[PDB]
Order: structure tokens, then sequence, then C-alpha cells
């Protein structure tokens, strides 16, 4: 049946952070997107 | 910051937008 949410914002993560710290990476990646517009 | 006008609330909150931001 229906149901009714409060709105989650998305998925908490978090950032390992530290004075002597750093994140690189090694593999690339591509993704095709879409943007749709508008032109009369 | 009656007559049949009537004023909503919005989508997001003044709370959750503060917690976007902090994001
Ligand atoms: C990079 O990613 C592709 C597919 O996502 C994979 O086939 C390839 O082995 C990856 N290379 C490395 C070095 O991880």
């Amino acid at each position: 049946s229906i149901i009714a949410y409060t709105m989650s914002l998305g998925a908490e993560n978090s950032v390992a952070y530290s004075n002597n710290s750093i994140a690189i990476p090694t593999n690339f990646t591509i993704s095709v997107t879409t943007e749709i517009l508008p032109v009369s | 910051l009656f007559n049949g006008l009537t004023v909503l609330p919005p989508l997001l909150t003044d709370e959750m937008i503060a917690q976007y931001t902090s994001a």
C-alpha cells in the first residue's frame, strides 16, 4: 500500500580525513550524459 | 518576514537546506 516519507537527501558517506592523508585514483572512466534544451 | 488567497509551504525546508550546505 501507499506511504509518506521524509525526504532523504542522499546516502550518508564520509571522507577519511587526516592531516597526512590523500586519495589519488588508478583507473579512469568515460561516461556520457545528456542535456536537453529548447531552441524555438 | 482570509479571502481565498492560500500560501503554501515549500518542498525543501529551512532545515534540510541548512543540511545540504553542510555537505
Ligand atoms: C579499468 O577499468 C576497466 C573497466 O572498468 C577494467 O577492465 C580495467 O582492468 C581497469 N584497469 C585497472 C588498472 O584497474
